[PDB]
Order: C-alpha cells, then structure tokens, then sequence
C-alpha cells in the first residue's frame, strides 16, 4: 500500500529508520530520516511476542542501532518509549540469530537442527500460590515465635560479618544498623513484622501440603547455640547466637520443599510488585519504578535464587532442629529422508550419524512411502533405532542396546542379501538382550530402503553418508572387511534431502479415508447439484472426531475495478451477484459450524477455533496532521457463527456482488446484519470448519436465487452467460492437511553478524547472490 | 491455465533476541523504539530488484 | 493519459530534447502482476530516439518527463497501450500495463 513522506524514494544509504511499537493501543509507527511516515498499522492480534526483523537479498550492509552500549540513537525517542536493550533478560546476552533455522554450518559439515523452543507471553504473568485460605494452625504458634528469633540471630550474625554496627539511625556508608539488638528488644512493629513472616513462611509450607508435627520432644533442650568471639559483639552488648544446626541434614522432600517455598515466596512478591505499579528492566530506575528483577521465578539470575533459597534452607532446618518432622502437537518432531530416485533394492550398505546432542533422536531405514505425520517406527514403514533410551522402533518399541552421549556416532549397515539391519555405537555392535547380533531379520525386499532420521526440539546431529571415505570414523574399524560399501561412494554432487515441512496446505479428499466420505448428488427438478459430506465410522470405536477445515477447489475472483419466482432476461444477463447456501442437517449442532470464505493464504489450523482467533489489521493513513483519509481492514477469514442463527436443517446463504465488492448472509431466508467488504482484486474461495457430531454433517448446495446467477458462472469463463446451475468434475472439496514434503535447497545465503562496535552497533552483511526457478500455479497464487 | 516459470532470488530474515508481549498481569512495558541505519545497497546485483 | 511515480530521484535537471537517442532499462508488467516483458533479462539496454512513433504513446509520454538517473513507474491505460486490438499471443484486450522504467543515458 503506498505511503506519502516526505521526499520519497527507495531505501538509500545514509539513511535512517526509527521503529516504534506501543502496545496500549496496538500501534507501530515508522520515521525515515527524521520525517514521520503518514500511515499506522493498528488492530492487530496480541496472540505472541513481537520481535524486530530485518529482511533482505543478497547485497545488503546494515547496523542495528538499539541504544545504551550497543548503537547510539541518532534521533531522540519518542516520549515515554524506552530503547530495547533493557528487555534483555537476566540469563541471556544480546546476539543476533536466523528465525527457526533446520540447518547450519558446522566444523566437519553441515548439521541438522531440530524444532527449538520459543517463550510465550503467559510465561511472564507470576502465578503464586497465595489463596484466601487462612491456616492459624495453634500448635505451630509457639514455633513461629522460635522461628523468627532464630532468623532475627542467623540476619544479625549476616550483618555483623560485612562490618556492620549498631546505631539508633540507619546509616548504609557507616554501615550503621538500628535492629542489631535482642530480637525481644526490637521495636513492637518490627517484631510484629518479623513474626508475620515466619508465619508465611509456615503457611505457605502447609499451602504446598506439607505435613509439620512435632517428631522428637528431646531435640529442643539438646540444642545449642553457635558461641561467636567478641569481635562480633555490638556497643549495646547484643552479640549474635544462631542456633547450631550443624548436625540437621534436609531429606530429599524437604530439600524439594525448600526449592518450592523459595520460588511461590518470589512469585507472591513479584505480584505484589505488579499490583503496586512496578515493571521489570536492566536499567534499574526508581523513580521510573523499574527493577531488574521484577521477573517470575522461573526467569530469574542464579546468584539471587542461590541467596534467597539459603534463608528459606536455614528456615526449614531450624523446625527440624526443634523437633519438627516435615514431609503444537505436530512442530515437535523434524523428519529428514534422502530422495526416493536413491532407492536400494539390493547389495550392503553403510552410513553414520553423530549425535551432537543427547535427547531425542532416532535414526534408520525408512521405505519411499513414509508418512511425513507419524513418528518414525509407528508403523511398518520404518526400522530405526531411539538412541534417548536404547530402543528399536518397528511397529513399535522394544529394548536394545545402551544409551548414546554426546559425539557418540551410530553405524547403520544395511545387508539385502541376508535381509538384515545392523547398529553400530562407536565401533562397537549393540547387543540385544536375547544375544542375537542383529536387530532386524527377515526384512521384504519390497520398493527398497532409504536412510532417514528423525529429531526432537533441540537437538542437533550430523549425517555422513559416506561420499569421502576418509571422513568416516569407524568404517574401517567395523564393516570395512565385512562387504559393506558407503552409502554414497562414487557419486559427483551431494545426495538430495527432504525434510518434513510442518506448514499446514489445503489437500483432496482421499477417496479411501477411513472416516470421511464425500457423496456427489445430480441436481434434480427441485434441488440444485450438492455435495454431502458424511462420517462413515460415527458411534463406533476407535472414531475420530477433530475440526475439519474444508474448502471448494475454485475461486471467485473480485474484479480489477470498482463503479463509482421467473427471472428477468435482462436483469439477469447484466446482474454481478452470484449466490450459493450451504445445508447443515438436522442433528449436528449450529454452534459448531463457521460458513462463509477464505483467502487462499490461511494456514492457521487450530484445534480450538473460535471468531476471536481470526487474523485482523487496520491500515490507517492520513495528512501531514491526521485528517484520517483512508482506514483499509485486513483478515484471511471472512466467516459467520451458526450459533447466532439458532429439528431442522438449517440452509444458510452467502451472497458476493463482483463488482462492488460486498459480502452479505442470509439465515432462512432472513438477512443477516454482519457484512464485509473487500478489495478489487480479491480472491476468496468457499469455505467450511465444521466439529462433527452427527453421521450427517453438511452439504454443499451449488443453486441460484432470483435474478442471481450460480458459482459456475463466475468460476467458469465458457458459463459466464449461462444461468443453469452445472457442477463440473474439477470442483471438488480439499481439506485441509498439516503436514509436507519439502526438498532442502542446494546452497544457502552467506550472511555475516558481527558487533562493529560500542557506537556504530551490530552490523549485518551480505553479498553473494543466488537465484532459484519458480514453478507457479496460477489458481493457488502460490510457487 | 498452463503453469508459469521464472527466476527468483533468496531472500533472508535476521533478528535480535529480544522479545517483548502484553498480557493480563504482566510485568512488561508497553512501548519500544529501535532504529535501523543503511550503510550500502545494490539496486540491481541480478535482474530482479 | 500517464501516470508517473518516482522510485529513485534523477539529476533533475537534464530532460530528453528533441532528436536525442534515450537508452533505458525496463520492466514491462501487467496490472494483474504477471510479468510480460524486460530487457534485464537479456542483459541490453533499449535504445529508441524520441519523437519518430517508434514506441507505444505511453512508454515515450513517460520517459519525456524523466530525468537522467530517474527510476519511476509508468501506468499506462488500454486507450493508448495497443488499444482494443492488444498484442497478439502476449497482452489480451484492454490491458493496463505498469512499466518500471529507468532512464539511463541520452545520446
């Protein structure tokens, strides 16, 4: 969409670009040079968190400027707005990385890298314990009291060890402290305040279902107190005399405790924060109310969780010094397979895979027609071994072998003379339990075999087939005089990969889907051509019931430029509005149907779909001062709720008008309120998400209204003047499917990060070109 | 109808990790600002732009 | 008539007179966004003189009022670009064409 700046023109060197993005009223804004841009986007989704990002080509040199040390900004902020740099978190240092990479360079070559875990914006709301539940429980009241005098002495001993003395006023430079006195000589609040928080500290021991009870009625009067020297007496004669607790040893559920009571104490007090107004930030700033570690728990710097988990630690033990006892789904996995044109159906076989990393990774022979949705060895397509614990995986798991560390490298010898597969670990050959040598034994020939290998969230591995003999570590140590040859040997360019590409596309209907079947019914004197979709396994076992995303395999497409019971020839012959209903039967419920349309770049596929979690932006321009000319709203789902509209079917009507580009609904013959409108060149295809809940579950009615014409006049170039409503064979219904095959490229881009410096800030350099022939399918707008 | 061909070039996104987000009871600020200066592009390395 | 939106500022001050031989790069596109012509492709400036109907009226109404170094685009209506009849086999009837043009040297 073109924006007005001043002096416009392509992006040149010298200039700058200041980004702004203020999230009270989701808004980014934009300044080139000093000068505002006149256009906002605004309205958007708060689903995630945003990150800045540069994209770019081959050619490129550019410097990330964030503030503080890094890039010194050019021009001041905005009022209000802080630099970025303060939202680095304690355990992590600035860098500059790709976005969810499957690939990367390494010593030896390149290594595979699997899904890699992300934050969510839940993870920085503090959740604590802390109910309404009171517990005064009276039979730990005197422990309370016992408790707060052994923290007062254990704080004072603290204190005195880093030169602290007593004063009547507080003084941090002389390092004069007030509260070095006898716990009972403290004043009546700060007592009160001290025993308040041992009692939390109990409660909040019994919040995490703790049992605390006296155990051993001998142990108080056996207590002694530490004897420090003189050096540690106070001008008011108060010396310190924690307890001697030497002789208390924690028990594996105590120290859990410990480590739980530390971390819901840090939460309750980070919320509490929250409540009072405070925010996290490096750049501690008080009268800004900023605090470092105004952060959960879970994020936070080990020095302090060590210090604050060592009073909570010397709290626990002083009861026990008293006596007291106390006690998505599918982007998880990264499949990688050589191409099906390598297949092998005869000879012996040999390649290697590094394990980098110790988690989850399995790694074997796979045959051509693997399924890119099921984990590998699920099924009959697949023998590989899972080197997390020991197991091989052929239609399912069965223990063998020992568990890999890190560098350990794995043999995989395939022998299809005797039919048999053997795994090797660092040049030795697993052993089963039963003792036989090999894993697998009378293996089918069949269409062949093919290395493959599938990876976790987080892991990396190597995979060597063997096209240098030289690389590889362990041949020659065990298979070389076996008759096994490298996977690879004799072959002039790298073997080609395919990876599992976990990007949702809208597929056909298989005829032979176990569950759903898809009836197409002729059009007959009263009804026009349907198609009925039906579940072939409700009520029984083992039937699946999850969201269907269904669409028509043609589109409707808006025209390039918009204008300032017998139907009548002429209007008929020069109307722009086409019509088509879809029937949802008797028995399946409204509230879970959505009709209406989709752009053919929808690829959310959840599970939990609501009219909430539709994509939506307005794009605002304006004058040099505002005057808002233009508000433009964007989305990729234009839909109705059947639950707005409630023993009978229900027939809901979506009518479009090409050429003013207006979207209207009709409820039984009832106009609806909600209406869209879209842009000249839009392309929307007939769309339905649909819960099952019936053996009946919608049907398709491709008819006509009066004086409309039908779909296939406007899908159809030959049918455009032709008001009978027609059907062809191409028009069918795709669902949509979450997973693909996708072929790695043979090269990637050299970028260069680098810090160029304190001032100059974090540099980004690029300049080999690489280009790449695009197959294009007109219909889908996709390559 | 027929399907189309042509010559495309590669393109690369880089990030900082720096990630920011609003939400009910959150301890994170609401307004960022960065800058981004251009030091030397190439108008035309290969035919396309 | 011609549109014209500059992408990259020229000298601005160097115009194309009568009789002078102008040498551009161009790309020539259709409004739907399909791609139909361009002579980067074969790796050659195009060279034409102005005034002597050897282009379409649009292409040389536009690069009249360019400068030397100026990169703009061209919209060009069916009026003047092939009118009704377009291009046999490569533009269809009543096509608006969109044109990237660079003007890079005069004689």
């Amino acid at each position: 969409r073109p924006v007005t700046s001043p002096g416009q023109h392509l992006l040149a060197p010298e200039d700058v670009v200041s980004c702004c993005l203020d999230l009270s009223v989701p808004s980014i804004s934009f300044r080139i040079n000093g000068c505002p841009v006149q256009g906002v986007f605004e309205a958007f989704n708060l689903d995630g968190l945003f990150f800045p990002v540069v994209s770019f080509s081959a050619g490129v040199k550019v410097r990330f400027l964030l503030g503080g040390r890094h890039g010194e900004f050019k021009f001041l902020p905005p009022p209000g707005y802080a630099p970025c740099h303060e939202a680095v978190l304690p355990r992590e240092r600035l860098r500059l990385e790709p976005i969810k990479e499957y690939r990367r360079e390494g010593p030896r070559g390149p290594h595979l890298v699997g899904p890699s875990r992300c934050l969510s914006h839940t993870d920085f709301v503090p959740c604590p314990v802390d109910t309404v539940q009171i517990v005064l429980p009276p039979h730990l009241e005197r422990i309370r009291e016992k408790l707060a005098e052994n923290i007062h002495e254990l704080w004072a001993l603290t204190r005195i060890e880093q030169g602290w003395t007593y004063g009547p006023v507080r003084d941090d430079n002389k390092r004069l402290h007030p509260c070095l006195v006898n716990f009972h000589s403290l004043p009546e609040p700060e007592r009160n305040y001290n025993l308040q928080m041992s009692g939390e500290t109990l409660k909040t021991l019994l919040a995490l279902g703790c049992h605390v009870g006296m155990a051993d009625e001998k142990a108080e009067d056996n207590l002694k107190k530490t004897k420090l020297p003189k050096t540690y007496m106070m001008s008011n004669g108060y010396k310190p005399a924690p307890l001697d607790l030497s002789h208390v040893r924690l028990t594996p559920a105590q120290t859990t405790l410990v480590d739980r009571l530390a971390e819901n104490g840090h939460n309750v007090w980070a919320r509490d924060r929250v409540a009072q107004g405070w925010s996290y930030s490096a750049v501690q700033d008080i009268p800004a109310r900023r605090n470092p570690r105004l952060v959960p728990y879970r994020l936070l710097d080990e020095a302090t969780k060590r210090s604050n988990r060592d009073s909570l630690c010397q709290a626990v033990r002083t009861l026990l010094g008293y006596g007291y006892n106390i006690e998505s789904r599918w982007d998880r996995v990264r499949i990688f397979r050589a191409e099906k044109s390598y297949t092998v159906q005869s000879g012996r076989w040999y390649f290697e895979f590094e394990a980098v990393t110790t988690g989850e990774m399995r790694v074997g022979w796979a045959r051509p027609e693997l399924r890119p949705d099921v984990e590998l060895g699920a099924d009959e397509l697949a023998y590989v071994f899972n080197g997390h614990r020991g197991q091989r995986w052929h239609l399912g798991s069965e223990p063998f072998g020992r568990p890999w560390q890190s560098g350990d490298v794995v043999g995989c010898m395939i022998d299809l003379t005797e039919n048999t597969i053997i795994f090797t670990l660092n040049g030795e050959v697993l052993m089963s339990d039963s003792g036989s040598e090999t894993a697998f034994r009378e293996i089918e020939i069949g269409d062949g075999f093919l290395p493959v290998c599938s990876l976790g969230p987080g892991q990396v591995g190597h995979l060597n087939l063997g096209q240098d003999v030289s690389s590889l570590r362990f041949f020659a140590i065990c298979g070389l005089q076996e008759g096994f040859e490298p996977f690879a040997i004799n072959m002039q360019r790298p073997v080609t990969t395919w990876f599992s590409k976990s990007l949702p596309q809208f597929e056909p209907v298989p005829p032979e889907h176990p569950h759903y079947e898809v009836a197409r019914m002729d059009g007959t004197v009263d009804t026009p051509p349907c198609l009925r979709l039906a579940h072939r396994t409700w009520g029984s076992q083992n039937s699946l019931v999850e969201m269907l995303f269904l669409r028509l395999s043609l589109p409707v497409q808006f025209h390039q430029h918009f204008r300032c019971n017998r139907d009548d020839p002429e209007i008929i012959l020069n109307t722009t509005t086409y019509y088509y209903s879809v029937r949802v039967f008797a028995g399946q419920e409204p509230s879970c149907v959505w009709v209406g349309w989709v752009t053919p770049d929808y690829h959310q596929h959840d599970m939990n779909f609501d009219l909430s979690k539709v994509r939506a932006v307005t794009v605002t321009m304006g004058d040099e001062q505002g005057n808002v000319h233009s508000s433009l709203k964007c989305s990729n789902c234009y839909m109705v709720w059947g639950g707005d509209f409630v023993h009978t079917d229900l027939v809901i009507g979506c009518l479009v008008d090409l050429a003013t580009g207006l979207m209207t609904f009709t409820a039984n013959g009832k106009e609806s309120n909600t209406f869209f409108q879209v842009e000249p060149n839009t392309k929307l295809f007939p769309a339905v998400f649909v819960l099952p809940t019936h053996q009946n579950v919608i049907q398709f009615e491709l008819g006509k209204q009066k004086n409309i014409m039908p779909l296939s006049a406007a899908m159809f170039l030959s049918e455009r003047k032709n008001p009978a409503p027609q059907c062809p064979p191409r028009l069918e219904v795709q669902m949509l499917m979450p997973v693909s095959w996708s072929r790695m490229p043979n090269h990637f881009l050299q970028v260069e990060t680098r810090r160029a410096g304190e001032r100059l800030g974090w540099a980004v350099q690029c300049q080999d070109p690489l280009t790449m022939m695009a197959l294009h399918i007109p219909e889908e707008n996709r390559c | 109808l027929l399907l189309q061909t042509n010559l495309i070039n590669y393109v690369t996104s880089i990030r900082p990790n720096i990630f920011v987000g609003r939400a009910e009871g959150s301890t994170q600020y609401g307004k960022w600002y960065f800058e981004v200066m251009v030091d030397e592009v190439v108008p035309f390395l290969t035919a396309q732009a | 008539g011609v549109e014209i939106e500059t992408i990259s500022p020229g000298d601005g001050r160097t115009f194309p007179k009568k009789g002078q031989t102008c040498v551009v790069h161009y790309t020539g596109m259709l409004q739907n966004g399909k791609k139909f012509d361009s002579s980067r492709d074969r790796n050659k400036p195009f060279k034409f003189r102005i005034g002597k109907q050897e282009v379409i009226k649009g292409f040389e109404e536009g690069a009249a009022q360019m400068s030397l170094g100026q990169r703009a685009k061209l919209t060009c209506t069916p009026d003047v670009a092939y009118g009704a009849t377009g291009h046999p086999g490569v533009i269809p009837p009543n096509a608006t064409l969109i044109f990237d043009v660079e003007l890079l040297n005069l004689e």
